[PDB]
């Protein structure tokens, strides 16, 4: 986790002399209680970048399009506060949990997922925004999301 | 008294200066008197109506009133939505019935229900029959449905109101219903007139019973259209053209035999039609006198008109790709492969 | 012209007049002080003209106020909404019951609710019942729900409010529910009156438990209407005819017998009903040769009233296609078959109130 | 002092346009409606019905025709900084890149070689393939090289809370694209709104399907699209509507298969 | 009026024409107090709990 | 009539946010306290002395109306009070734009010179 | 100036002529509902001191809920007809007005008018129009209704134990009601108006038929014993339809055959259940 | 919350109170701004009993309170009918620091509840509340409280001022057996 969220900021020369951009995204997966959120807490403790924490269940909204809108707005704030680290904790909770308040069913969640696909790697140029995701159920994620 | 009349008219002009405040007449009372509602959401009572005869006013009539004393100065034309006024075509597309291949029966079924009643109205009165009300054109994509609508507008002098299904779907409740009843109102005032609602399934989706949520707004807009096609007031002076891809999605009340009398099916172009279609779209194209359109038609099974047109368009790409100034049969043959959009495969071990 | 001068001079006097604000009296504070509210605006403490009666200014009375002083100028009758005015002054089309076939039983039930109670009230008082005040015309599309309403509006000598639920919906805040109040206020003030609400499922649908803000406003319009059909204030000499081809989607409260007492089923025509409708529409058709209407009826199974009219239209279309001035049985034979193919595109029609 | 403020209003109806006293009915947003006449500094033929105008606060006479109203969200959807990706950064997609350029880049760059032969070049390309195959990378290369206006649209951006918004945003998207001589619209992840129509009893995806129907109408409908060449990218082309996957809307189907 | 007393979410009086802040009005109901007024959870103490 | 043509490319605001503005002093290298850093810092100091002397001379003979405190005092007069908060809808020209007040009414107004034109984007 | 409290009210009380003609005897088979309404509305109005002496906190509001046609609105008519207190009948949909602020303004006008003329009863039929639990902050409809509902909660909260006003709300979709309205002090008495039972059906049948000229040959127990789950409006319709069949045959006495035809017509119950399930 | 002077915030998820929480309303953690301003605070959610929104709100609030919240003294409580329906995320050790069971009051606890609520009525001397507690097997505190309220109703029905033992017994039969 240091080489993707800490080393690029503290020691960017190592990457530049090697001619590689740092690893773009990182996901922490494992059984519950294994230390996934704890490592992000350690990352947030020793970081000079703005830390934004969002739980995957927060991306399920009550109205159509606000799910994609919130993901779009979350990564806009990250771009303003560059460099930034975006921690999408419990990312699998967007799909593994179904709520009646979410007007659109699995279809609106898929649109929210596609919006997150654009933000992680899409048409828009991305600044110094590092993405950390945590999940205890990585088999339920869309493989295109963690590609 | 002639000088006094002219001098009085001069004082009339000073008060009748622009701007006017647009208002709608609400009521006409006796104790000769009118109640108007201004566009500023204000209701006023006029002891005297103004410079308009009381007999020429009716409730709901649009009037232009004085900005200060709010007396009616003149009557305004009936108001239609700018969106409704913007969907009436004035360019009159330059298509033709000869630019459509393999739809002679479909064209005849449409012309004789839409153009024939307007021009030769005597064949219906003499026969004692009512002309067909509404024509629905349904079929697979690219079969030439919108194309025939352009040809109908091309070869008809009647007012044509092009329209799409999503255009009648709006935020505010009743906004779509107003647009539908404004399009038919505007079409009535410019009779004879034709209304073409492309992609009917946007508003014509079947109604359903649900307990939690539903698209009740769009069904309200459709229900308004169900009135306009055949409702309390029989509108037999406006012709309606409807086009959709999925007739199975449409509400049964919309496919009624009083709203859409003729439901013309647009089939996949056959071998003869496909050769005709490629010939149609190769007219403005320098094509060598050796292309076998019969062979190309045999190579385009399960092709619609759009794919047949794309074959000619793609064949021009290949001629430009290799620099040739004339399109050959091989360019058409290899252009079929691109339109076919077959996935890349290493199936060289076959046979 | 002497008359031209009089009209020109009348305009000059008319130009000097100024419009008056329309309001509503709320309460008379003193003999010379009133509380009035603007139609769309604030409430004011205003005075009144000495020459005015001041006894006709009961609370709720519509008044005209001076623009500057807001003094009450006159008392006006209850305002007739222009939409409600268009409802009453809507031409049905001079439709007679002789233009409706196969609905003789259904016509009688409709005329038993809106005709007899308004002409012979004492007939039902003697038995000891209050006659039904609302009826629902439901059935498959094209069966004759709107045609029956037009016929009963054209023939019955009574005030008739003709409106469709989709034309009452307004985007403004509470406007749609306000229209229902004005609709019934007009009916209450113009007794006997009949309100016909075609396509009632536009606003009469089932109340959503998790709907949108747009849905909630439509439901408020519905339960405003529900409060007028059967609420605290009893409806007298006002009858409601409601038509829908999807009564399954209607709210249970709207379908309740206290509001829609009768549910008249305008069903698809049967063998005799199909025969009657055919003669109605094939009547004015010019034809030579024997016309076997029975043969058309056998192939017309599942058709509605509009389909049988289409058979007559398409039969003439085959004559016009063949350059004929007359329609033969063969032309009818193709027409009934051609329409039959078109019925394969229609989804389920059998919908009934729950 | 010299330049007075002007209220934005929309012209509704022109009364007596033939005569020398043409009266214009205007809709001043939420303020009111007025019947006004043109100013002396504006030609009678420069104001048409249904167009936005600027009117004064005293007599509300039309003073300047105005551009049509466009959603600020739709305006931001146009690309203003070109990406740092060129076609030299895409490997293994040689044949794919030539097909993409010859539809979306060559006709704008060298239009003279198509009009002479009476050629109507395709106005749409669909890029499909598994994730990471280079669909958006090639589109980013297109925007860097293109000189016409490039608009980036993400299918999730066309999903909106209220009914008719996604269709509306598509309408204003093509309305703003038509105000330019040549334009490019990129629809990244079209499958968000481009799914095939279906009837599941309830209103399943009815609103989103209308957004796709409006997009389909603009691509190939009664009215000509214009000089817009659209570019669609999706990793799930099997879910797209058949009418959207049809020539005249998506003429070229460039497949970004796994590199050899 | 001191600028330091102008606290966010405070009620102030502004002049008719200039809209000048000329008086700090008494503070409105706190949003949490307003929120807890509609929730109206019954107040309780340990004396009214048995067992 | 012809539509006004903007001189600014695009309709978005400048990407750079929160810079040092006029205080973007150069990165003098190296940071070690040696002669050329002293020499480099002196050159920065010298031009400031030149800048300070030049600016003072101009303002000394500038008209009493045109002064740094007077122009700023004037700026408030052109702005006036109160300052209504609106929403930018479209940038018609460099000095012209469509704005909408909180009441939902749009106005075609003129953008004054003292406004930061690089911060203007629709919405 | 300060206007009198009874002044400035768009909503008026029920006059003597506006009192409904429905009596308690006109309602059949709602003894439980009548007692609960009486013990919570009309008895506290006349016996407030007896409540304080015993220690009962009188319920400020009463919510009447149940399937449509089960005597909700009619009991309110009976209460208004049989009350010595002022009655303020209003509809929930009436509060939603185009003029922003006029909605909440007339909510407090009703409670001010009731407070000034205490004892008083506020009956708000169809409460779902202003008491829906879902609100959209970007829509003027939900923003205004939220203001109306918040004022309604505030008005009921501002009524102490001394002010002798009873509020009655009626609804057939109480599942859509905001839970804040049912909190203690606002609506502490939820009275359910269910479908009539077999004993309730016979009392309902007897009351409506008592006003009709029947024949001795009709046996109401034949239709009471039917297992159909029908409401009071349904039973009224059966009697109402029985009388019209007699009218159709030019008869002023309802025969047993009319009731059999009327019951079949009104109920018109599709089976909706297949025998193989039991 | 009343005894520790901690602000009591009830989070029902109601959209009626959403204007007070904030105009954004996109995520439930926006209430933390009002919670920090009134620290110490107790955030309470009751599950009336798709997936549970109250339990979902638990996770969002508990995750923030784990190590990402600077201000201390912000406690959070959930009230649920059953503990075996909870999500595994909430049941994970370290998430909920203490689970407190509220069993239905027994014979002695019902007497204490009966004593508490009957103090708000005009009671005749000599009421054997112990017998009344025995007459309510397997009842909750709300049912015991409702029995007292119904007991006062029976005094009103007989136009009496003081509640007698018969009234409590008639109230027990109505609340428990009839309902
Ligand atoms: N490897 C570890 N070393 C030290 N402490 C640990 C370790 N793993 C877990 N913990 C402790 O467990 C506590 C709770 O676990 P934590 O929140 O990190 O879980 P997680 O792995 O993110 O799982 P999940 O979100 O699926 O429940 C942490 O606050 C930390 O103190
Ligand atoms: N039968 C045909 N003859 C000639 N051209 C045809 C034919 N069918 C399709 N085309 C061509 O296909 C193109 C698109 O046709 P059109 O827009 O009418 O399709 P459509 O069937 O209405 O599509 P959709 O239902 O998907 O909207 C046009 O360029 C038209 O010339
Ligand atoms: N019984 C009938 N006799 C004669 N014509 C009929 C009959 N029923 C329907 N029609 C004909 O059907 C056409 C449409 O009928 P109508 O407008 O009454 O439809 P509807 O039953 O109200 O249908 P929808 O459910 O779509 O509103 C008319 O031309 C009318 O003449
Ligand atoms: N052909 C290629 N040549 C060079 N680099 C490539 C190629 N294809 C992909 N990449 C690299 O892989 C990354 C994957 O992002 P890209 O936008 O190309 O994916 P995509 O095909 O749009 O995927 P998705 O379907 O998930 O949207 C690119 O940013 C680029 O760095
Ligand atoms: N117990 C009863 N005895 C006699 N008639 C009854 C009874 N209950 C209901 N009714 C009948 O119910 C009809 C009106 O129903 P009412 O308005 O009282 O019901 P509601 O529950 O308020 O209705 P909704 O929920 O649809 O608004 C009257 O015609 C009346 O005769
Ligand atoms: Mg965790
Ligand atoms: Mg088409
Ligand atoms: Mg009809
Ligand atoms: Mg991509
Ligand atoms: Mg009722």
């Amino acid at each position: 986790i240091k080489e993707s969220v800490e080393l690029p900021l503290t020691h960017p020369e190592y990457y530049e002399e090697m001619g590689i951009k740092p690893p773009k995204g990182v996901i922490l997966y494992g059984p519950p209680g294994t230390g996934k959120t704890l490592l992000a807490k350690a990352v947030a403790n020793q970081t000079s970048a703005t830390f934004l924490r969002v739980v995957g269940s927060e991306l399920i909204q009550k109205y159509l399009g606000d799910g994609p809108k919130l993901v779009r707005e979350l990564f806009r704030v990250a771009e303003e506060h560059a460099p930034s680290i975006v921690f999408i904790d419990e990312i699998d909770a967007i799909g593994t949990k179904r709520y009646d308040s979410n007007s659109g069913g699995e279809r609106e969640i898929q649109r929210t997922m596609l919006e997150l696909l654009n933000q992680l790697d899409g048409f828009d140029s991305r600044g110094d925004v590092k993405v950390i995701m945590a999940t205890n159920r990585i088999e339920t994620l869309d493989p295109a999301l963690i590609r | 008294m002639k000088d006094k009349i002219k001098e009085n008219s001069e004082k009339i002009k000073v008060n009748k200066t622009l701007p006017y405040l647009v208002s709608n007449v609400i009521e006409l009372l006796d104790v000769k008197c009118a109640v108007i509602k201004t566009s500023t959401r204000q209701t006023y009572f006029l002891p005297v109506i103004g410079l308009v005869d009381a007999e020429k006013l009716k409730p709901g009539d649009l009037v232009g009133v004085n900005k200060d004393s709010y007396l009616i100065l003149e009557t305004l034309p009936t108001e239609y939505d700018s969106r409704v006024k913007a969907m009436e075509v004035d360019e009159r597309p330059t298509e033709q019935y000869s630019d459509i291949g393999g739809l002679d029966k479909q064209i005849q079924e449409l012309v004789e229900a839409i153009v024939l009643p307007m021009n030769h109205k005597e064949k219906f009165e003499n026969l004692g029959i009512q002309p067909p009300k509404g024509v629905l054109m349904y079929g697979p994509p690219g079969t030439g449905k919108t194309l025939l609508a352009r040809a109908c507008a091309a070869q008809t002098k009647a007012t044509f109101l092009k329209l799409a299904g999503p255009q009648l779907v709006q935020m505010f409740i009743g906004d779509g219903a107003k647009l539908v009843r404004d399009a038919f109102a505007l079409a009535k005032e410019k009779a004879p007139s034709i209304i073409f609602i492309d992609e009917l399934d946007a508003i014509g989706t079947k109604r359903f019973d649900s307990e939690k949520a539903g698209d009740r707004e769009v069904q309200r807009t459709m229900l308004e259209l169900l009135n306009q096609l055949d409702g309390f007031q029989p509108n037999t002076q406006v012709k309606v053209i409807a086009a959709t891809n999925r007739v199975d999605i449409l509400d049964p009340a919309l496919l009624r035999s009083g709203r859409l009398d003729r439901k013309i099916e647009f089939p996949m172009p056959n071998e003869e039609a496909r050769a005709r279609i490629m010939q149609i779209h190769s007219r403005k194209m320098n094509v060598s006198p050796d292309v076998n359109y019969e062979e190309l038609a045999r190579c385009t099974d399960d092709f619609n008109g759009a794919q047949c047109k794309a074959v000619c368009v793609e064949a021009g790409m290949i001629a430009l790709r290799r620099g040739a100034t004339e399109l050959t049969h091989e360019d058409y043959m290899e252009g079929i492969l691109e339109v076919q959009a077959k996935k890349k495969a290493n199936l060289q071990y076959y046979a | 012209l002497t008359k031209q001068y009089e009209k020109s001079e009348n305009d000059l006097k008319a130009l000097q007049s100024v419009g008056q604000i329309v309001g509503e009296v709320l309460k008379q504070l003193t003999e010379e002080k009133f509380i009035v509210k603007a139609t769309n605006g604030p409430r004011y403490v205003v005075g009144c003209r000495r020459q005015l009666d001041k006894s006709k200014l009961k609370p709720g009375t519509r008044v005209a106020l001076d623009m500057t002083t807001l003094t009450i100028m006159r008392y006006l009758p209850r305002e007739v909404d222009p939409l409600v005015y268009n409802m009453s002054h809507e031409d049905p089309g001079n439709v007679s019951y002789s233009e409706i076939g196969g609905l003789s039983e259904q016509i009688r039930e409709l005329r038993e609710v809106i005709e007899l109670p308004l002409t012979n009230p004492e007939l039902f008082q003697r038995v000891g019942i209050i006659p039904p005040k609302g009826c629902l015309l439901y059935g498959p599309p094209g069966t004759g729900k709107t045609l029956l309403a037009r016929a009963v509006a054209s023939q019955l000598d009574c005030n008739f409010l003709k409106v469709v639920s989709s034309s009452i919906v307004d985007k403004y805040i509470g406007e749609s529910a306000r229209l229902i109040r004005e609709m019934f206020n007009y009916a209450r003030d113009h007794q006997p009156c009949i309100i016909f609400m075609d396509e009632i499922d536009a606003i009469g649908g089932r109340r959503f438990s998790e709907g949108t803000s747009a849905d909630r406003e439509i439901q408020r319009t519905l339960m405003e209407l529900l409060n007028q059909m059967d609420g605290f204030d009893t409806l007298h000499r006002v009858k409601m005819i409601m038509a829908t081809n999807r009564p399954d989607t209607l709210d249970p409260a709207l379908l309740r017998p206290g509001r829609l007492d009768r549910k008249i089923h305008i069903d698809l025509p049967n063998e005799q009903a199909r025969l009657d409708i055919l003669k109605i529409h094939a009547g004015p058709i010019t034809k030579h040769g024997e016309i076997d209407y029975e043969a058309i009826v056998k192939l017309s199974d599942g058709f509605n009233g509009a389909d049988l009219r289409n058979v007559c239209t398409e039969a003439g279309m085959f004559a016009i296609r063949a350059d004929h001035d007359f329609v033969v049985q063969e032309d009818f034979m193709k027409a009934v078959r051609k329409v039959a193919d078109s019925k394969k595109l229609e989804s389920k029609l059998d919908y009934k109130p729950v | 002092q010299s330049e007075q403020p002007l209220q934005v209003a929309r012209c509704t109806k022109i009364i007596n346009a033939d005569s020398e006293d043409p009266k214009y009915i205007i809709n001043v947003k939420q303020f009111a409606k007025f019947v006004v006449d043109l100013s002396d500094q504006v030609a009678p033929t420069d104001i048409e019905e249904g167009m936005r105008v600027g009117v004064d606060r005293n007599k509300y006479q039309i003073h300047i025709p105005l551009p049509p109203k466009i959603d600020p969200t739709v305006t931001m959807m146009q690309v203003e900084e070109k990406p740092d990706v060129t076609y030299s950064d895409v490997g293994g997609c040689k044949e794919q890149i030539e097909k993409l350029r010859e539809v979306v880049e060559t006709p704008l760059l060298h239009p003279e070689r198509f009009v002479n032969l009476g050629i109507e070049p395709p106005k749409g390309v669909l890029l499909f393939g598994p994730p990471g195959t280079g669909k958006t990378l090639c589109a980013r290369a297109v925007a860097n090289r293109t000189d016409a206006c490039f608009i980036r649209v993400i299918g999730s951006e066309l999903v909106q809370k209220y009914v008719g918004e996604g269709a509306r945003m598509v309408r204003e998207l093509f309305e703003m694209a038509r105000t330019k001589k040549a334009c490019l619209i990129f629809f990244d992840e079209i499958d968000a709104i481009g799914g095939a129509r279906f009837d599941d009893g309830a209103g399943g995806d009815n609103e989103v399907q209308r957004t796709m129907l409006e997009l389909i109408n603009q691509l190939d409908g009664f009215d000509p699209r214009g000089n817009i060449k659209v570019l669609m990218a999706t990793n799930r082309p099997d879910t797209l509507d058949p009418a959207l996957m049809r020539p005249g809307r998506l003429d070229r189907k460039i497949e970004f298969s796994l590199p050899d | 009026i001191d600028i330091n007393d102008v606290t966010p979410n405070c009620r102030v009086a502004l002049r008719n024409d200039s809209y000048t802040l000329h008086k700090i009005l008494p503070n409105k109901v706190d949003p949490l107090v307003s929120l807890m007024m509609v929730e109206k959870v019954p107040d309780s103490t340990y004396e009214m709990i048995g067992g | 009539y012809e539509p006004p043509v903007p001189t600014r490319v695009g309709k978005k605001k400048k990407k750079t946010k929160g810079p040092d503005a006029a205080s973007k002093l150069p990165l003098v290298t190296p940071h070690t306290q040696c002669r050329l850093k002293l020499l480099k810092l002196e050159r920065i100091k010298d031009y400031l002395l030149m800048e300070e002397e030049f600016i003072r001379n101009q303002e000394q003979m500038k008209p009493l109306e045109e002064k740094q405190e007077e122009e700023r005092s004037k700026v408030d007069d052109l702005r006036g009070t109160p300052m209504s908060v609106g929403t930018l809808e479209e940038i018609i020209d460099d000095n012209h734009a469509i704005v909408s007040t909180s009441v939902g009414s749009e106005h075609y107004v003129s953008i004054l010179s003292f406004v930061d034109k690089d911060l203007l984007e629709p919405g | 100036d300060v206007l009198p409290p009874e002044a400035d009210s768009s909503i008026m009380m029920l006059t003597s002529d506006q009192k409904p003609d429905v009596m308690y005897a006109d309602i059949g088979g709602m003894d439980i509902q009548k007692q609960e309404v009486r013990e919570a509305v009309e008895l506290p109005l006349t016996h407030f001191e007896l409540y304080k002496q015993i220690g009962i906190d009188p319920p400020r509001g009463v919510l009447m809920y149940g399937p449509p046609g089960c005597g909700k609105t009619m009991l309110a008519k009976a209460v208004a007809h049989h009350t010595t207190a002022a009655f303020i009948r209003v509809v929930g949909s009436e509060f939603v007005q185009k003029y922003l602020g006029e909605g909440p303004r007339m909510v407090r006008d009703v409670f001010r008018l009731a407070k000034e003329n205490a004892p008083a009863i506020i009956f708000i039929d169809e409460i779902d129009a202003i008491a829906t639990k879902r609100f959209d902050a970007q829509t003027g409809a939900d923003r205004e209704v939220q203001r109306i509902l918040l004022e309604l909660l505030n008005q009921m909260d501002g009524f102490d134990q001394n002010v002798n006003v009873k509020v009655i709300m009626a609804t057939n979709r109480a599942d859509t009601l905001d839970p804040a309205l049912l909190r203690p002090g606002r609506l502490d008495r939820k009275i359910e108006f269910p479908l009539p039972d077999r004993r309730q059906k016979r009392l309902i049948f007897s009351t409506i038929t008592s006003k009709m000229n029947l024949s001795e040959e009709v046996d109401l127990e034949d239709y009471v014993a039917r297992p159909d789950k029908i409401s009071g409006a349904d039973i009224n319709s059966i009697c109402q339809e029985s009388g019209m069949l007699a009218v159709r045959e030019n008869r002023y006495i309802v025969l047993a055959k009319d009731f059999e035809k009327a019951y079949k017509t009104v109920i018109k119950k599709d089976e909706q259940e297949h025998e193989f399930y039991k | 919350a009343h005894h520790t002077d901690c602000t009591f915030i009830r989070v029902s998820g109601s959209e009626l109170v959403q204007k007070f929480i904030g105009e954004g309303a996109r995520m439930v953690r926006e209430l933390f701004v009002m919670a920090r301003e009134h620290a110490p605070s107790i955030i309470f959610m009751d599950e009336i009993d798709g997936d549970s929104e109250v339990q979902r709100t638990m996770l969002e609030l508990l995750n923030q309170l784990d190590g990402f919240e600077a201000t201390k003294n912000i406690k959070v409580i959930m009230a649920t009918n059953r503990i075996d329906i909870l999500d595994s995320a909430l049941l994970r050790p370290g998430r909920i620091d203490r689970k407190i069971e509220f069993p239905p009051p027994n014979e002695e606890a019902r007497l204490d509840i009966l004593k508490i609520h009957s103090r708000k009525m005009n009671l005749t001397r000599g009421i054997n509340l112990r017998k009344i507690a025995e007459l309510m097997p397997g009842a909750s505190g709300a049912e015991v409280k409702g029995v007292c309220t119904e007991a006062g109703m029976y005094a009103l029905r007989e136009r009496r001022v003081h509640v007698t033992q018969e009234d409590f017994e008639m109230a027990v039969a109505k609340v428990m057996q009839k309902d």
